[PDB]
RNA sequence: GGACCUGGCGGUGCUUCAUAUCCCUCUAGAGGAGCCUGUUCUGUAAUCGAUAAACCCCGAUCAACCUCACCACCUCUUGCUCAGCCUAUAUACCGCCAUCUUAACCCUGAUGAAGGCUACAAAGUACGUUAGGUCAAGGUGUAGCCCAUGAGGUGGCAAGAAAUGGGCUACAUUUUCUACCCCAGAAAAUUUAGC
């Protein structure tokens, strides 16, 4: 797959219409080797439904796409990155579903098909979650998803979904 | 010798001679006078509104002549041989003389403005002719990715847009000069620091990406390799560009001995594959202008160049149309399409009463000075040569 | 050696440039042709051309400097400055030959006034 | 590993002024009409192509039935004369134009890297290059075709449309004609300079 080039920091600064490098208020992992490492540690994703959060520039997104994922659902809150994610989607037809929304409220139990929903006592249900979010958002999210596991609802309606 | 009088005849495929006149024969690759897109000319004039007085005319003339008459940097070994000869016949002073002092051009803001004003239209014309070659001969080609090494002002980007804008989606422009990159951005934004780009998908980089994994449909280098300080630098750059070439590698230089020598070195480098196990195993051939992959028959003493006429950007000094004399080589991945390859006219065709002088680079690797006449060569072939021009192809077989 | 490592005597007439012809230099030829009202400037010019080529071909490697061609009435004086490298007998033979030949070619009493010098009189080095 | 020295940023900005080149501001003229050229598009089998080679001689001119060039047909040729052709080449040289390239001594620091100023004075003093143009006020060679790049004949060919680039003419009332040479009578947007 011929994916478009990864944005540089100058291109990111222009994209946020910020015109400077000091007021980013955000840190980007623009090194594809570390993102490749992270996706490797996420497990074998060949033909796996991956729900990715906090894409931003899209290093994790490109790394996941390079793995033979079946469908990749992406949720982005900043609309300014949606153009880049859209070009990335055009590069990979039918393997990227972008959604503009907030991960603390987005409802994943309806995103993927119902044929995926495996029992709790069987193996994890081929659905993986990967995320590099702001640290101010990852802890409410993990608390919320722990509550979901305790209730066996939300992303864990499919079974014992693994998170990275 | 690709014209044996009484034996060679015109090549009639697709029912040529019956279904279309002689002026439109398939080797006609002449491009009408090139006029720049109005946005580019407007942007250039707006960017030069600050200072375009009598001093600028002198600066442009000086820079153009300096670039035209610049020689390749002399390699160590040639200096060593010359030093030995002079010693056999103080030596250092005699070497300061009779040797070209090659210097790096540091393109600051002022010199970038001068270079833009001096070379934008000429480079656009040359690159447009080189691209028209591919468009005319393979009209089914729809590139999606283009890289341009030494993207000075974006003339390559603008020409590629003007030709393949309905398919191109990524224009990678590499240039170590921050001033040149800023100027290219301004020109793309209509000559204003704030605006919307005229061409979408243009990426600007200060360093050349070195990786065989990423591969572009068209890789271009126009008047760029002559800026590199040494043959080793030229070699490594050409190797990288070929590795990242997907379909076509287009090298364009001045129409001088230096430019032609540079391009022939690059052609030999690409044609003689050294890499043991490259990621892309496809072989390379010369799409244009050479009808063969044999050594240039004309590199011994002369050069080889082609002319494209164009209308310069309006200025206080640009009144009449100009000619851009350039050397080109296009290297394509794969193998030649067929075996019916045609000679290339590498020199102005001289029309004289009942005969035509044409200098041809034949598929066998030799130059032929042919004086075509009706009685000797056939009426149809004579008419084809009569209507042909410099840089075209002559459709002859056996 | 390496690229960063790297990076003629003239007489008075040769040294001075053409814009000194009436300021520092003079005129090698002196005749009345170019004065206001006089005639035959072209014929005198062609005569001077032939004299100079003839003399430079008849005294090869002997002439130190340019000739001076003076003209009084129908006389024609060639004042040349030659070197002392050729033998004096050959100098006399050539003087007689050239004088007779030029007198019969221009139908006027030509004359030659050789001046030998030990070597080229260098003025400066350019 | 410790100490020290030179660096390198032909970098980046900010402060004040000398701040001349370069800028603007300012001043005076230059768009219409009729012809001729440059580029594009369309069209022809083809050239609305040129006159040391036509015609018009008030100036200039178009296509002229001059002639050459082009397109479609033909004919000759051992012929002009051991014939004939600006056919090529300065991408053969030479000429002419143009392009570019072209120290020593003495002191200080422990005679380390290294450094050397104070005026009411404290070590400082002495040619080549070019596939360049030009074959019109100039030359020396080299090659081409020689049943045709030579010589003739019979017909044609004579283009069309714009937007813009340029040039020439007449364009007035502060004018025009006569007498005079100045007190009369009748008629009716960029651009170019600035000094
Ligand atoms: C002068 S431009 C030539 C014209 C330009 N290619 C165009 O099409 O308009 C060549 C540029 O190449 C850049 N360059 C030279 N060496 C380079 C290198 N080693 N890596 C990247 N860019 C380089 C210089 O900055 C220079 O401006
Ligand atoms: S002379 Fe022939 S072989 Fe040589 S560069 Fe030109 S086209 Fe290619
Ligand atoms: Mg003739
Ligand atoms: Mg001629
Ligand atoms: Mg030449
Ligand atoms: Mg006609």
């Amino acid at each position: 797959c011929r994916l478009p080039p990864l944005p540089t920091i100058r291109e990111i600064i222009k994209l946020l219409r910020l015109q400077a490098a000091k007021q980013l208020s955000q840190n980007f992992l623009l090194d594809l080797r570390l993102t490749d490492k992270i996706v490797r540690k996420a497990g074998n994703l060949t033909n796996a439904y991956v729900y990715e959060v906090g894409p931003g520039p899209g290093g994790i997104t490109r790394s996941i796409l390079n793995a033979d994922v079946a469908e990749l659902l992406v949720v982005e809150k900043d609309t300014r990155f949606i153009p880049g994610l859209q070009m990335l989607s055009d590069a990979a037809p039918g393997k990227l579903r972008i959604v503009h929304g907030d991960v603390l409220t987005f409802k994943v139990e309806k995103a993927f098909s119902e044929s995926l929903k495996r029992p709790w006592e069987d193996d994890p249900p081929n659905v993986h979650i990967i995320g590099n979010l702001p640290f101010s958002v990852s802890t409410p999210l993990i608390i919320k998803w722990l509550e979901n596991i305790s209730c066996r609802d939300g992303p864990f309606v499919y079974g014992r979904t693994q998170m990275t | 010798a690709a014209l044996v009088p009484g034996v060679t005849q015109v090549d009639n495929k697709s029912g040529f001679l019956q279904k279309r006149p002689h002026r439109q024969h398939p080797g006609i690759l002449k491009l009408p006078h090139v006029r720049l897109p109005q946005a580019l000319a407007n942007g250039a004039q707006l960017l030069l509104l600050g200072s375009a007085g009598p001093t600028m005319e002198n600066q442009v003339q000086t820079l153009t002549s300096y670039l035209w008459s610049r020689h390749l940097p002399v390699e160590p070994e040639e200096l060593q041989r010359r030093a030995r000869h002079l010693e056999k016949k103080a030596v250092l002073h005699a070497l300061r003389k009779t040797t070209y002092h090659w210097q790096e051009l540091s393109y600051t803001e002022g010199l970038s403005l001068v270079y833009m004003a001096a070379r934008l239209d000429g480079g656009f014309a040359a690159v447009s002719r080189a691209f028209h070659e591919i468009r005319a001969r393979n009209p089914a080609f729809q590139p999606q990715t283009l890289m341009d090494f030494g993207s000075g002002t974006g003339s390559v980007t603008w020409a590629a847009h003007s030709i393949w804008g309905q398919s191109l989606r990524e224009y990678m422009c590499v240039d170590r000069s921050a001033a040149m990159l800023v100027l290219a951005e301004k020109l793309l934004k209509g000559g204003s620091e704030s605006g919307e780009p005229y061409i979408p998908g243009v990426f600007f980089r200060q360093f050349l990406p070195v990786s065989p994994k990423v591969q572009f449909d068209v890789v271009v280098s126009a008047f760029s390799l002559s800026e590199l300080p040494s043959k080793a630098d030229r070699t490594e750059v050409v190797q990288t560009l070929w590795r990242k070439t997907g379909h076509f590698l287009v090298l364009v230089e001045n129409g001088t001995k230096a430019g032609h020598s540079l391009l022939m070195d690059a052609r030999d480098l690409v044609l003689k594959g050294k890499e043991k196990s490259p990621l892309d195993p496809r072989p390379g051939f010369v799409f244009a202008p050479c009808p063969h992959e044999l050594p240039c028959p004309q590199l011994t003493n002369l050069a080889c160049s082609f002319s494209q006429a164009y209308h310069p950007i309006p200025f206080s000094w640009n009144k009449k149309p100009k000619e851009e004399k350039f050397s080109m080589v296009i290297l394509a991945r794969g193998s030649p399409e067929e075996a019916h390859r045609w000679p290339r006219i590498t020199q102005p065709v001289l029309k004289r009463p009942r005969h035509v002088h044409c200098h041809l680079c034949c598929p066998d690797g030799h130059m032929q000075h042919a004086v075509l006449t009706a009685r000797r060569h056939g009426r149809d072939l004579y008419r084809c040569a009569r209507v042909s021009s410099w840089g075209d192809l002559l459709p002859v077989l056996t | 050696r390496e690229l960063p490592c790297a990076w003629k005597p003239v007489t008075y007439e040769e040294a001075h440039a053409p814009h000194y012809i009436a300021h520092r230099k003079g005129w090698l030829s002196l005749h009345t042709g170019n004065l206001d009202g006089e005639d035959h400037a072209a014929e005198r010019t062609v005569e001077d051309v032939f004299l100079r080529k003839f003399m430079w071909g008849t005294f090869p490697g002997c002439l130190a400097d340019q000739l001076v061609l003076k003209r009084r009435g129908n006389q024609l004086e060639i004042c040349a400055v030659v070197l002392r490298q050729l033998s004096p007998h050959k100098y006399y033979f050539l003087v007689g030959y050239s004088e007779t030949l030029l007198s019969y070619f221009y139908k006027c009493p030509v004359r030659l006034h050789l001046q030998t010098v030990p070597s080229k009189v260098v003025y400066k080095y350019l």
